[PDB]
């Protein structure tokens, strides 16, 4: 869902849509998450190891 | 790149908005080259 | 006014996307004077 439901009814969105909308929050636009999606998945797995 | 892009087409408003005078350009243009 | 601006071009879209047009335009008006 991500901040929806903390707001009113959850609501639901695909969850790499979700961090191309967290992004936006930052400054960076979003399309530099779909151009390094499948590597920026590697890193935060790794990460979480 | 990107997956899951979905194929369709964008309708860029400065083209149709110039093409609502494009049509009538070249149309006027033969009318004065026929005589 | 302002201190260290800098010489340079603006590259203005707005008039290449005109000159789209405008290109073949001047070709149409060549077409319309050459006879
Ligand atoms: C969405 O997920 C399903 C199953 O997880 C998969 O079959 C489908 O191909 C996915 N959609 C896209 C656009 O990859
Ligand atoms: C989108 O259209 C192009 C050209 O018509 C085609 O090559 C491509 O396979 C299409 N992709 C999808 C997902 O429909
Ligand atoms: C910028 O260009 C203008 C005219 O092209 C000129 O008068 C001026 O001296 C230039 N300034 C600098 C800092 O180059």
């Amino acid at each position: 869902s991500g901040w929806t439901f903390g707001a009113g009814p959850a609501l639901q969105i695909p969850f790499p849509m979700q961090m191309a909308y967290r992004f936006n929050g930052i400054g960076v636009t979003q399309n530099v998450l779909y151009e390094n999606q499948k590597l920026i998945a590697n890193q935060f797995n790794s990460a979480i190891g | 790149v990107v997956i899951g892009i979905v194929n369709n087409t964008v309708y860029d408003p400065l083209q149709p908005e110039l093409d609502s005078f494009k049509e009538e350009l070249d149309k006027y243009f033969k009318n004065h080259t026929s005589p």
